[PDB]
Parts: structure tokens; C-alpha cells; sequence
């Protein structure tokens, strides 16, 4: 078309400043309290909804802004810089919404996307189980069609927003034959949280992103109306799969937000703490560390930008989103521990910002597909270019 | 001879002559004095019963006691039976609860999540009564049935009132 550009649309510079002002004036001041307590950051989530920094994938005809994946990545990077726990809670909504966006009918989208437009309701992606996370195709939550309904029996694990959600996107096993393939075995549902049979578990206690609620959910005879199935019976695995193109980059942007925070912290401090007569930054080894940290962040940023640009162009971006989530997650951990390191003893201490960033970051190599899983995807995508 | 390596032969069936045995002289370097015989604490025990979420209430756990007096046995549960209000916390077998490995472990209405298997895959012998047939618990159980527990369990307490 024209050549390359690494220049934001004016409109996107505007989205950027709003998210930043929020992240910087409202999240930063309070993230360490909410991290210390695990308190679910209700004000901030309502304030981010207020500001339209939330549910941004929802198409205009369901009352949303119908923003793209690039726009959504900008905004997350900004929120994540403030806090990943908070940004994860915001973000969950998009993950729950995404299969309904990409695969829902008009009644489904209007009904369930639309309500998100008029109150700050939450929704959740209900997939992972005690026995399967990476191997989606290993989930066993039962759905049997009995009438013009389905009856859901199963237990779900590590569900972000799981006890805060108006409804769930739920993936379940439709076909009893165990030999039934993944392309036939699974069906995706929209399930309202307040259905009888549904039991929300206790708030689960993790190293990081502690203010985010992540919860077990058990379904015991859960009644689901035929009209809440996504494309039909046996389409479940494709529908869940497809959510990732539009979402991987955004979690990658999250990892980058935290990465950038770590860098900024560690830089600020290395411009005031001195040892051996000089400032930290005059010791070459420290300087080299800041340098490599800056590389790492710039490169991660381009990586997720590229993923997001690919899907906004109407291309499937599996390969590029996987590089992003692999690279962004690996370097967010790297930058976090360095940030601690550079702050020496203070960095290990809880009244300084960085230890948290280190506890926060590890989850980026686990969820929305492990570091290893991302490499398997990248490998598979890469190698197929060479099979002829 | 290990008892449960063989079958009890018929208590009636054959008829057998009975002669007076040959005699011995009392030795009297030892003498018997006394005795003391005996629902155990959970961890020390050799026979554990545990109920999952499939029992549905704490008043429903009477069926598991019913049987854990026939097997002079201990009574544990999953974390999902605890959480639902059924039982207190000191009984939860599993990863966040009491790690156990006695002779006999009965899982009743337990799906068998990796976190519960971690508290007891070292039980010598493991029983699995669970109506869903693709229930993770079956792999680790030496023995089990794809059956309603309210029919199978009160039926077991009635095959050990006599034997
Ligand atoms: C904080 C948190 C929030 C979460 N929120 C949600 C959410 O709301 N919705 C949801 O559905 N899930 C959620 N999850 C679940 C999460 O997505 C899964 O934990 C993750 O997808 C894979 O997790 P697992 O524990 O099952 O990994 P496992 O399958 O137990 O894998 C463990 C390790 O083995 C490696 N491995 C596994 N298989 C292979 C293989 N084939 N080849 C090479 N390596 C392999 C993995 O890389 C990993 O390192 C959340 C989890 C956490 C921790
Ligand atoms: C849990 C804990 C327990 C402790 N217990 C004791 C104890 O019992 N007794 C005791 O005396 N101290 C103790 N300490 C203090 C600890 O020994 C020091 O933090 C450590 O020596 C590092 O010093 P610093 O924290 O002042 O960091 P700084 O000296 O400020 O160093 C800051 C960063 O810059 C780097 N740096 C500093 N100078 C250079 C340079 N010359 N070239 C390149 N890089 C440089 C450091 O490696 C670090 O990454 C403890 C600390 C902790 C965190
Ligand atoms: C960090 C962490 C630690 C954990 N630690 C533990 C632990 O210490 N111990 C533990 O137990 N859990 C633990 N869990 C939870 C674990 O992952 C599962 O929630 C748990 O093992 C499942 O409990 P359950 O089998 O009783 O309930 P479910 O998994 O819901 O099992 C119910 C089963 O009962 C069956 N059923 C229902 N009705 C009947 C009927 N009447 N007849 C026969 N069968 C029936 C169903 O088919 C089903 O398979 C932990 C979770 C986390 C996240």
C-alpha cells in the first residue's frame, strides 16, 4: 500500500493518553494496597468502564465501540504498566466476549454483548479444568442435550472473574464416545452465572495478580437453553480456538506494560542510588543491563503490534501472536528480576514496587498458553511454510 | 499365608473326623495377662472412607459412617465436600489436606482431580464408586463401579453385617 509505518493514528494517540492518565493517576496509587489485600478493584474497574477502556471489541451494533486488536493492545499496555492484576480483570471480559463476538448470532451478540454496554458487568472464559489446561481437548465437563436444553456437568479451574461474572463462555464435551475427535467432541455455550446448579468456589491464592479473582466453578445439573450454544453441536473446539487470534497480542501487551514498568523503575533508581563513588548507571554492567532490558521491551512491543496489525488486516495471525506471547512473556520475567536486582536489597523489599512485578510476571509464561505451547504453535506454523 | 491371597473354603461342606491331639508339658516361662480391643483418627489408620461432592450433603455422610463402623474405619473427604459445607477441614484428604496412605481407601463420589490423587495415590488399595464412567478416579483405583452411590454403599454395609 504505502510502505511500513510505526506511527499511531491520532485517534489512537488519544486512546493512549486516556489509558495512561487512568493507569498513572488512579491505578498506580492503589495497586499495592489491592495487591496486599487481594481486594477486587471494583472502583477502578467501574472507572475503566466509565472511560470506555473496557469491552472494546464489542461491535457498534451491540452498543460498543467496535475497536480493533491494535487499539486494544495500546490500552492494555497502558493499564498493565499500572497493574497487571487490574488489567487482567478488565481483560478477562474480552476473552469471555470473544467467542460470542467471533461466533455468536444476532440475538446472542445483542443480548449478551449488549448488556455489557450499559453496566460494568463482568464475564468469563470457562475452559480450564483441574485435569486439562494446555490440552484443551482433554476437558471432560459433560453436556447432554435433553429437550430444547443442555445439561452441564463438570468442574472448572482457574477462572478469572469466575465469581464476579454475569455470564460465562463455557466449553464442554458434547460427544460421549471418547474416540470422537476435538473437531466434533465439544460444544461452546453462553451460560448465565445465576443458573441453578452452578457453585462458585473460594477465591484462589496465587503468587501474583492477587487482586484479580481466579476461581474454581462447579456445574451440577446446569440447565442451558439450546439458544445459548454457539455455532451448534460439535463446533466448540473451533470457536474456542478462534478467540486467540484476537486475544494473544493483548495479553502480550500486558506482559509488555509490566516489562516497561520494571524498566522505568529500575532506571529511575539507577539515576539516584550510588555505590563506589558513582551512580549505578556509571557502572558499566548495570548500564548494559538497562540497555538489554530496553532492547527486550522495544522488540516485544513491535512483536505484539505486528500480531495485532495482522488480524486487523483480516489475516489470521496465529504465527505472529504466538511469537508475541512467547517473547513478551519471557522478557517480562527477565526484566522483572533484573529490576529487583538493580534495586539490590530494597528491590526484594515490599515497600518498593518491583518484587510485585516479579510475582506478577511469571503467570505470563503459563496462561493464555504456556511458553512451551507457544513454541509448538510457532514451530507448527513455521514448518508448514516448507511442506509443499 | 496372606488371607486375601486365597478364598475362604466353605464353612459347611465336608465332614471331618476329630481325634484328641498329642500332649505337651506346660512350659511356664511366659504367661498371658490381659487384653484391650479398640472409628480411628484419619491419618494413622489402615482403612479410609472418603466422600466427594456426589453425596450432596453432610447429613448424607451418615451412609459413609454406616460403613466406616463395619470397616472400623476412618472417614475423610475431598476439598469439594468440605467447601460445600458437608464436613469440617481436618478430614479433607489431598494436596491442601491430610496426606494419607493406609491399606484401604474408598473414594465415594470423587471425580479424582490430580490435587486429590496427590493426597492418597500411595494407599495400598483404592476403591472407586462413581456414576460417571470417564471420571479421572478410575485410573488410580485397583477396584471400582460405574454406579449410583446411594444404592451401592448402603448395599455394602449389608454384605458386612454378616460375611
Ligand atoms: C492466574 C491464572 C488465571 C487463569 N485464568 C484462566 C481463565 O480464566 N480461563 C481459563 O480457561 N483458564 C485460566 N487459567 C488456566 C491456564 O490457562 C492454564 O493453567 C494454562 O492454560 C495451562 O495450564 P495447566 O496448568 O493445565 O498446564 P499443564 O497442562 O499441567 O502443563 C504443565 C507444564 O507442562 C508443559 N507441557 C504440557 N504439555 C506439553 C506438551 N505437549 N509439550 C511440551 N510441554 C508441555 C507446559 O508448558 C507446562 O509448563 C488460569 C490460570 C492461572 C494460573
Ligand atoms: C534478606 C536480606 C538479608 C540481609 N542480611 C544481611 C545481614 O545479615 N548482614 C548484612 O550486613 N547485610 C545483610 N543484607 C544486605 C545485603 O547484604 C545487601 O543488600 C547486598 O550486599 C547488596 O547491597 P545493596 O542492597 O546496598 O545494593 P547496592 O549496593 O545499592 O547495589 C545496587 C545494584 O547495583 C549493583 N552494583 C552495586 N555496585 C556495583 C558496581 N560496583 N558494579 C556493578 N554493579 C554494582 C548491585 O549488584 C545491585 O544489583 C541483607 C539483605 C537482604 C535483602
Ligand atoms: C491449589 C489447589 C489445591 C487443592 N487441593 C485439594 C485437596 O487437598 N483435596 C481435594 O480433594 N481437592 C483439592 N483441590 C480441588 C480439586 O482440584 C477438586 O476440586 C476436587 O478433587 C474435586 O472434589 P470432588 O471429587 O469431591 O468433587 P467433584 O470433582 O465435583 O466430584 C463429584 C463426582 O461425584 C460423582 N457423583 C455425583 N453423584 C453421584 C452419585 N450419587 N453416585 C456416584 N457418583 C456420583 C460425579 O460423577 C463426579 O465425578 C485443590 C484445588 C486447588 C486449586
Amino acid at each position: 500500500g504505502l510502505g511500513f509505518s510505526f506511527e499511531f493514528t491520532e485517534q489512537q494517540k488519544e486512546f493512549q493518553a486516556t489509558a495512561r492518565k487512568f493507569a498513572r493517576e488512579e491505578i498506580i496509587p492503589v495497586a499495592a494496597e489491592y495487591d496486599k489485600t487481594g481486594e477486587y478493584p471494583v472502583p477502578l474497574i467501574r472507572r475503566a468502564w466509565e472511560l470506555g477502556l473496557m469491552n472494546t471489541h464489542i461491535p457498534e451494533n451491540c452498543g460498543g465501540l467496535g475497536l480493533g486488536t491494535f487499539d486494544a493492545c495500546l490500552i492494555s499496555e497502558e493499564l498493565a504498566y499500572g497493574c497487571t492484576g487490574v488489567q487482567t480483570a478488565i481483560e478477562g471480559n474480552s476473552l469471555g466476549q470473544m467467542p460470542i463476538i467471533i461466533a455468536g448470532n444476532d440475538q446472542q451478540k445483542k443480548k449478551y454483548l449488549g448488556r455489557m454496554t450499559e453496566e460494568p458487568l463482568m464475564c468469563a472464559y470457562c475452559v480450564t479444568e483441574p485435569g486439562a489446561g494446555s490440552d484443551v481437548a482433554g476437558i471432560k465437563t459433560k453436556a447432554e442435550k435433553k429437550g430444547d436444553e443442555y445439561i452441564i456437568n463438570g468442574q472448572k479451574m482457574w477462572i478469572t472473574n469466575g465469581g464476579k461474572a454475569n455470564w460465562y463462555f463455557l466449553l464442554a464435551r458434547s460427544d460421549p464416545d471418547p474416540k470422537a475427535p476435538a473437531n466434533k467432541a465439544f460444544t461452546g455455550f453462553i451460560v448465565e452465572a445465576d443458573t441453578p446448579g452452578i457453585q462458585i468456589g473460594r477465591k484462589e491464592l496465587n503468587m501474583g495478580q492477587r487482586c484479580s479473582d481466579t476461581r474454581g466453578i462447579v456445574f451440577e445439573d446446569v440447565k442451558v437453553p439450546k439458544e445459548n450454544v454457539l455455532i451448534g453441536d460439535g463446533a466448540g473446539f473451533k470457536v474456542a480456538m478462534g478467540a486467540f487470534d484476537k486475544t494473544r497480542p493483548v495479553v502480550a501487551a500486558g506482559a509488555v506494560g509490566l516489562a516497561q514498568r520494571a524498566l522505568d523503575e529500575a532506571t529511575k533508581y539507577a539515576l539516584e542510588r550510588k555505590t563506589f563513588g558513582k551512580l549505578l548507571v556509571e557502572h558499566q554492567a548495570i548500564s548494559f543491563m538497562l540497555a538489554e532490558m530496553a532492547m527486550k521491551v522495544e522488540l516485544a512491543r513491535m512483536s505484539y503490534q505486528r500480531a495485532a496489525w495482522e488480524v486487523d488486516s483480516g489475516r489470521r495471525n496465529t504465527y505472529y501472536a504466538s511469537i508475541a506471547k512467547a517473547f513478551a512473556g519471557d522478557i517480562a520475567n527477565q526484566l522483572a528480576t533484573d529490576a529487583v536486582q538493580i534495586l539490590g536489597g530494597n528491590g526484594f523489599n515490599t515497600e518498593y514496587p518491583v518484587e510485585k512485578l516479579m510475582r506478577d510476571a511469571k503467570i505470563y509464561q503459563i496462561y493464555e498458553g504456556t511458553s512451551q505451547i507457544q513454541r509448538l504453535i510457532v514451530a507448527r506454523e513455521h514448518i508448514d511454510k516448507y511442506k509443499n | 499365608v496372606r488371607g486375601t491371597s486365597f478364598d475362604a473354603a466353605a464353612t459347611s461342606g465336608g465332614s471331618a473326623s476329630s481325634e484328641k491331639a498329642s500332649s505337651t508339658s506346660p512350659v511356664e516361662i511366659s504367661e498371658w495377662l490381659d487384653q484391650k480391643l479398640t472409628r480411628p483418627e484419619l491419618t494413622g489408620a489402615k482403612v479410609v472412607v472418603s466422600g466427594g461432592r456426589g453425596l450432596k450433603s453432610g447429613e448424607n455422610f451418615k451412609l459413609l459412617y454406616d460403613l466406616a463402623d463395619q470397616l472400623h474405619a476412618a472417614v475423610g473427604a475431598s476439598r469439594a465436600a468440605v467447601d460445600a459445607g458437608f464436613v469440617p477441614n481436618d478430614m479433607q484428604v489431598g494436596q491442601t489436606g491430610k496426606i494419607v496412605a493406609p491399606e484401604l481407601y474408598i473414594a465415594v463420589g470423587i471425580s479424582g482431580a490430580i490435587q486429590h490423587l496427590a493426597g492418597m495415590k500411595d494407599s495400598k488399595t483404592i476403591v472407586a464408586i462413581n456414576k460417571d464412567p470417564e471420571a479421572p478416579i478410575f485410573q488410580v483405583a485397583d477396584y471400582g463401579i460405574v454406579a449410583d452411590l446411594f444404592k451401592v454403599v448402603p448395599e455394602m454395609t449389608e454384605i458386612l453385617k454378616k460375611k
